[PDB]
């Protein structure tokens, strides 16, 4: 049981580190900003109407 | 290294030789097909992680 | 649940650019047919001028 | 090309009308999405105008 | 009984997540708007009659 628990903790850390590191990088990080789509000017011009 | 420099030469010729086999008319629509089914695979994997947050 | 928000935004940003790509594909495939038709025409006019039957 | 131009001018109207419908329902995040679809259509229609006058 | 309950809860979550995620996407989301059909102008012109 104890020998099998360590195998589980090795898998969990391997997955989380690879996912965390891919969470860096400019595009993924900019994609989290709300106004990131870049039409806010024509959106504002439409809102003016 | 010298054999790095030779490698990068011979590797670049082969990559150019492929690049002029690409017909713009056929490959340009296949690229969109590939990019569409990539989204079908991705959506399945995402949903499978949502099921576990719920759980 | 902080990850699923990130993935759920990344999934929508992808389909937005598929839609753009698919609209451009149509316009490019049109231009490639026009350019190829004109290339065959300009090749025909050259060969005619090279025969120069009216000079003979 | 004169057929294609007449589609993309009337398809962009559909997405402009849908954006206004979204804002009257206050769904501003969905209005942005429709505006992104419109812009790509008005940019390609301008290419058909240039191509067609030259042809 | 307890072992079989967890199987049921796994099925329920798998179905709901796949259905929820397909509930996103522009067309399905616009289809929920009432005036989404796009004839309101000629409808209004008919109502004027």
């Amino acid at each position: 049981f104890e020998r099998m628990e360590n195998k589980v903790l090795d898998m969990e850390a391997t997955s989380q580190a690879a996912g965390e590191l891919a969470g860096f990088g400019i595009e993924n990080q900019f994609a989290q900003l709300e106004a990131s789509s870049g039409v806010e000017d024509e959106l504002a011009a439409l809102k003016a109407s | 290294g010298l054999f790095d420099r030779l490698g990068r030469v011979v590797r670049a010729n082969l990559n150019d030789l492929v690049s002029k086999a690409e017909d713009p008319e056929k490959v340009l629509e296949q690229a969109v097909i590939d990019m569409q089914e990539d989204l079908v695979q991705l959506r399945q994997a995402v949903a499978r992680t949502i099921a576990e947050e719920k759980r | 649940r902080t990850m699923s928000e990130n993935l759920r935004r990344n999934l929508a940003a992808l389909e937005a650019k598929i839609s753009e790509a698919k609209t451009k594909k149509n316009m490019l495939q049109a231009r490639a047919k026009a350019a190829k038709a004109n290339a065959e025409l300009q090749q025909t006019l050259a060969a005619a001028a090279a025969a120069a039957a009216a000079a003979a | 090309t004169e057929q294609r131009l007449n589609q993309d001018t009337q398809e962009a109207k559909k997405w402009e009308d849908r954006a206004k419908l979204a804002l009257t329902n206050g769904e501003e995040n969905l209005a942005r999405e429709a505006l992104a679809r419109k812009k790509s259509l008005t940019d390609t229609a301008a290419a058909y105008q240039t191509q067609l006058a030259q042809q």
